């Protein structure tokens, strides 16, 4: 009278699986086999992208930017000489790097309004509560409110290239296309009240450590505000103390002649970003990429550990079980 | 040396029959409950954690910490509440009788609990007695009377019982004539035995005649009287005074070791997180020492951030990391136990092996804290009328075979005369041909001081010198009255001791002529000994409840006696044949499963916590969670929480075929080795290995520049969202692993965890609702899986991860 079901009586089928040595053995040479040639491909390729990183913070007497450590009212300028010995045939892109600046601190990340940069009418007109002390200014609220808009990167960067005679010829960079599509294109939009752009930001101000106000950053209207690459590029947190971010691309010239040829380039840079308070440094990397990404030699070689440990331990494993 | 007169009339302080075995009240029950469960470590301590996270600040919710702990009260509350009511009405049953008193030379009826001492009562024939009565007459000659004593001693024997011969003449012919009498008696006992009396009879103009009172006129409680018409008896104790109601002892409660193993494991981890959060807030407050290193002039404080006292500031970053760190200890675990107990106790309901067409019943679980207890057992004490025998019964003799064929000691506690308990135990193969009887029966005790050189003699030069099968040791109620009593003598050499060795080096020992209490103070005896052996107890009688309420785990036969002992045991099944499948099966796979629940449980929330910790070294140590706000609350919700629990409710580690069919595969968890020192170890480092190998693996990897073809950065987000995807495919590959009996529930529960997890990322990462005040997340797992090198170095980190249990497995197949 009792159920005779299966799943009562606990007499449901399975499928008990015994995987023993004798038929796991195979796995742990397929593995190795399958991994050390990814490993050897992927440190290859990490080997033939270049890069060059150059310093220009200054703090050293016998740097060219010693004399823009500390100005007064004076618009400091630099200039470093620099020199590249193998030239790039790739996409080149040009980063700029910080040490010893904490994007990720929990004060720092969290201070800002992600509706107010949607477009929203109401949050327009009054911030959120977290983005203080960056909340209001002169009895005006700040259009974008919190520190991690307030201190936005704000140097230019110029490359000049150095011809056979002595007169320098400028480098075409282009800044449409360094910030992600859809944060691009959906998370950060504008307000939608008008066709003007100076009319839509009324009851708002600009940044404390600001010089012109969000909506006069370029004069296209595509990137004049809130959909600025830049703003967009330096809105997204860095997760290490020591980062870098897009800045520029260098596009292939329409001819097969490599896009930066080797010789002597110059570096006029406009000094307006103070790092040496809290000890940081300023940089700028020129790197070519390719179907993986930066140079980074660890994947490659984990890999080849990873699969020589597990071929050496197959092999031991397989001469220690043939005493049966 | 109590004083009661007959009918009340001369020539107080006493109770007044009033039964309770009940522990709470109507009204004083919830302040009492909550007493005694909030003064558990673990309950305390989530209160505590959910107190700091409403008051000073939270990573995820309030919520998610104090709704599980209010099911987990409720539960306990209601399951200890039903279990006091159902007591509350039995014991209604037995106060609340209908009985006769001869008050004023009429026959009064009052209730059965107003029964105050010192008045003659009146019972009918197959009547149980209110009290402890004296006999003064009977309706025959002869003052006699047939009682069968079924509650007290478990047979069913016609004993006699002899009357006042001054008095067997008053029968309904003005028996409460002023009657002048004093019954002088002994203060109760629970000796059941031994009784020490006299009478004080006078006479028309005065008399001083005086007979002793025995065991011979006592007329016990709870005996059914049988073949006498009437009677007519004085009560002279009457409620938690009768020899009946000394012997009952209570319930105080019945803990698992696997539930001690899980408050051990907590201790542990609670000083964790203190470590954890104390060295977190130390290297805190030694760093901001810079003065650049805090307010760095691109975040500053609010003004109210600086003029927080410094003092307090500690303190409140203390509360913060050990709120941030509390995820190591999960309450989860506890909501999950506790459906996994109800749930899992169904099937031994279901079983259709315990099932009898006589009785047409099947089996019956009362309490559903004990499965794994089941499989535990060390020691197993039976009861010789009613289970063994019906002759013997059905499996009598191979289900003993079987028992000590699995490493148990059986041992036979009775109340019968020895003559006929050896005869028995002769029958049942636990006494073979060739072992010699060890035997401490008052049949040579004539005296006192004999007994220490018995003990001296049969232990110290006969048996330890050395055959382990020979001796088997049989006592008798009256010698172990004795031994246990009068034991605080001499200390030079305890007589509990001595004889305690001798037990417990012997193959079986038989006990006849035993009281009901007597039995739970050999099971309580046995339980002391060098640390903790697991005790069971079978029985079907009314005498075996205190011994079933005193050991680990009680069984309670249905039989024809009564349902007195099925109600008030943990478990019960119509058979004794039955308790081999019971505990060699069940209580083996429930131990399994409860085992593995909890060891996968602890390392899955440490191996989650660990990255989040060791990332605060590379920010300000400002308490910034590595993972956002919806992963950290649906972690331990949904994309884990289902694998573990069909894993745990249906899954044989051994099949049952032939874990019944070899009692010897009962040994392998013998001392709890699945909660072992060894166990915990190494899945604690299992663990620690596998979350720094996450955090450190991801950390190189993220030092690129770029992951992408179209050069392109990532946020923090994204570090988060690969370390948590590497952290649930590792999780759930570990158990997948693990998986030994594969049904299409575990199938689909373990593939629809990650096809769920990742469904989930790419709905939530792609939409803006919009009801957050942040959009943090809104397509970061869309865009993180855009990159053949973050596909790849997770690949290979679910791989590196899983090479120590890939390695061990092989190992554990040669040699
Ligand atoms: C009288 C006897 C009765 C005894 C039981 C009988 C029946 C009882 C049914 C009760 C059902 C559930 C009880 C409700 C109590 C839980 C409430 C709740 O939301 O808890 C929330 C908890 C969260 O804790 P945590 O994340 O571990 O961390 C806690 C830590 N202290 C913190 O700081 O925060 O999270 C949890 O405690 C997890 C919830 C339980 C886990 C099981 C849920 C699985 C369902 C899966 C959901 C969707 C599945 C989708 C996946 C697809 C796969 C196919
Ligand atoms: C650039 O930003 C820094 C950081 O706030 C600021 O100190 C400086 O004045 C800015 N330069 C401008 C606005 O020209
Ligand atoms: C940049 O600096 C170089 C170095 O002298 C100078 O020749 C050039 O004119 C500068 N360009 C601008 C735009 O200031
Ligand atoms: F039947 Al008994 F002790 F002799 F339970
Ligand atoms: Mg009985």
């Amino acid at each position: 009278r009792p159920d005779n079901t299966a799943f009562k009586q606990q007499r449901l089928p399975a499928w008990q699986p015994i995987l023993t040595a004798g038929t796991v053995l195979p796995i742990f040479f397929i593995i190795g086999l399958i991994f050390i040639p990814i490993g050897i491909g992927i440190f290859v390729t990490s080997n033939n992208i270049r890069e060059i990183e150059i310093d220009y913070t200054g703090t050293e007497p016998s740097s060219p930017c010693n004399k823009c450590l500390s100005p007064d009212v004076t618009p400091c300028f630099c200039t470093i000489n620099f020199t590249l010995e193998k030239s790039f045939e790739g996409n080149v892109f040009m980063y700029y790097g910080l040490s010893n600046f904490y994007q990720n601190h929990r004060r720092y990340v969290k201070s800002r309004d992600d509706s107010q940069l949607n477009g929203d009418s109401s949050a327009l007109l009054n911030p959120s509560k977290e983005c203080e002390p960056y909340r209001r200014n002169e009895d005006k609220p700040i259009a974008p409110c919190g520190a991690i808009m307030n201190s936005m990167f704000n140097d230019t960067l110029e490359l000049f290239l150095i011809g056979q005679d002595s007169y320098p010829i400028p480098i075409a960079l282009k800044k449409k296309g360094i910030a992600w599509w859809t944060d691009k294109n959906v998370k950060f939009r504008n307000p939608p009240g008008g066709d003007n752009l100076e009319e839509r930001f009324k009851g708002t101000t600009k940044p404390v450590n600001w010089l012109k106000p969000v909506y006069m950053l370029d004069s296209d209207p595509d990137n004049n505000g809130f959909i600025n690459e830049d703003f967009i590029v330096w809105m997204r947190t860095a997760a290490l103390p020591t980062f870098r971010k897009l800045y520029r691309l260098i596009e292939r010239k329409s001819d097969l002649h490599p896009t930066l040829p080797a010789g002597r380039y110059w570096l006029n840079v406009t000094y307006n970003y103070p790092v040496h308070y809290f000890d940081g440094r300023k940089r700028m990397i020129l790197s070519t990429i390719s179907w993986m990404g930066g140079k980074n030699p660890f994947l490659g070689i984990a890999y080849i550990a990873v699969g020589s440990i597990s071929f050496l331990l197959g092999v031991v494993l397989l001469v220690i079980n043939h005493k049966y | 040396t109590r004083t009661v007169f007959v009918g009340n009339h001369p020539v107080q302080r006493f109770c007044d029959n009033r039964i309770v075995s009940s522990k709470y009240t109507l009204w004083n029950f919830l302040p009492k409950n909550l007493f005694e469960q909030f003064r558990r470590i673990a309950n305390f301590y989530f209160l505590i954690i959910f107190l700091v996270q409403v008051t000073v600040d939270t990573p995820t919710s309030p919520v998610t910490s104090g709704l599980p702990l209010f099911f987990v009260i409720t539960v306990t509350a209601i399951k200890q509440g039903y279990e006091d009511w159902l007591r509350h009405r039995a014991d209604n049953e037995v106060n609340k009788s209908t009985v006769y008193i001869i008050e004023n030379a009429k026959r009064v009826r009052k209730e059965s609990e107003k029964i105050k001492v010192g008045d003659v009562v009146e019972v009918q024939a197959d009547e149980t007695f209110p009290c402890d009565l004296i006999l003064l007459s009977s309706c025959t000659t002869d003052g006699t009377c047939y009682v069968t004593t079924a509650s007290l001693d478990g047979e069913s024997n016609c004993k006699t019982h002899y009357a006042v011969r001054d008095t067997i003449a008053l029968c309904t012919a003005e028996s409460i004539d002023t009657l002048r009498a004093a019954i002088e008696c002994e203060q109760p006992q629970p000796d059941l035995y031994k009784f020490v009396g006299r009478i004080n009879i006078y006479s028309n103009s005065l008399e001083a005649v005086a007979r002793s009172l025995g065991p011979e006129n006592l007329l016990l409680k709870g005996a059914t009287l049988k073949n006498t018409e009437k009677i007519y008896g004085v009560a002279v104790y009457t409620g938690m005074e009768t020899k009946m109601a000394l012997n009952y002892q209570g319930k105080s409660q019945k803990r698992s070791a696997v539930e001690k193993s899980i408050n051990a494991f907590l201790i542990v981890y609670l000083f964790i997180l203190l470590t954890k959060a104390a060295v977190c807030t130390t290297l805190k407050y030694v760093w901001q020492s810079t003065p650049y290193n805090d307010e760095p002039w691109y975040n500053q404080k609010t003004q109210k951030e600086r003029e927080t006292l410094k003092v307090l500031k500690m303190f409140t970053d203390f509360l913060s990391f050990m709120v941030l760190f509390n995820f190591i200890i999960p309450v989860s675990m506890y909501v999950t136990v506790e459906m996994q107990k109800f749930l899992g106790s169904f099937f031994i309901s279901w079983d259709k092996d315990f099932y009898d067409e006589e009785i047409n019943e099947g089996a019956l679980v009362n309490t559903s804290d004990l499965n794994e207890e089941l499989g535990q057992v060390d020691y197993v004490f039976t009861d010789k009328t009613g289970t063994l025998t019906e002759k013997l019964q059905d499996q009598a003799a191979e289900t003993i075979e079987a028992l000590h064929a699995a490493g148990l000691k059986v041992w036979v506690l009775t109340g019968d005369k020895m003559e006929t308990a050896k005869s028995t135990c002769y029958a049942c193969r636990l006494f073979q041909t060739n072992t010699e009887l060890l035997e401490l029966t008052t049949k040579t005790i004539e005296e006192s001081e004999r007994k220490e050189d018995r003990l001296h003699e049969l232990l110290i030069e006969y048996r330890k010198k050395l055959e382990h099968q020979e001796y088997g040791l049989i006592i008798d109620g009256s010698t172990l009255s004795l031994i246990l009593n009068s034991s605080q003598d001499s200390s030079s050499n305890n007589y509990k001791s001595i004889f305690l060795q001798i037990c417990m080096k012997c193959t079986a020992v038989l006990c006849c002529r035993m009281a009901p209490l007597q039995k739970a103070q050999i099971v309580r005896m046995v339980k002391n000994l060098k640390g903790s052996p697991i005790t069971l107890s079978i029985g079907d009688g009314a005498n075996d409840v205190s011994m079933i309420l005193e050991s680990h785990v009680g069984i309670g036969i249905k039989g024809k006696e009564g349902r007195q002992a099925a109600r008030n045991s943990d478990y019960s099944v119509p058979k004794f044949k039955h308790l081999k499948k019971l505990l060699l099966a069940h209580g083996h796979l429930y131990y399994v499963r409860i085992a593995h629940l909890v060891q996968y449980f602890f390392y899955k929330n440490l191996c989650f916590i660990l990255p989040q910790f060791l990332y605060q070294f590379f920010c300000g140590f400002s308490q910034q969670p590595l993972y956002d706000a919806a992963y950290l609350t649906m972690y331990n919700i949904c994309f884990t929480s289902l694998p573990i629990l069909a894993y745990s409710l249906l899954e044989q580690h051994i099949n049952i075929d032939t874990l019944t069919s070899d009692p010897r595969l009962y040994m392998k968890i013998s001392g709890n080795a699945m909660l072992q020192l060894g166990p915990f170890l190494y899945w604690t480092f299992l663990a620690a290995f596998e979350g720094t190998v996450f955090f450190f693996g991801t950390y190189f990897l993220f030092q690129t520049a770029s992951l992408e073809e179209n050069g392109k950065v990532y946020g923090n987000w994204t570090f988060g969202t690969i370390v948590f995807t590497v952290l649930v495919f590792t999780v759930t590959l570990k158990l997948a692993l693990d998986t030994r009996f594969w049904t299409w529930i575990n199938h689909f529960v373990i593939w629809g965890s990650l096809a769920f997890y990742v469904f989930f990322s790419f709905f939530w990462g792609g939409i803006i609702w919009p009801f957050l005040k942040q959009q943090r997340m809104y397509f970061v797992f869309a865009q993180m899986l855009s990159s053949v090198s973050t596909w790849l170095a997770i690949i290979l980190l679910i791989f590196i991860s899983l090479f120590p249990e890939i390695l061990l497995i092989v190992l554990k197949n040669v040699r």
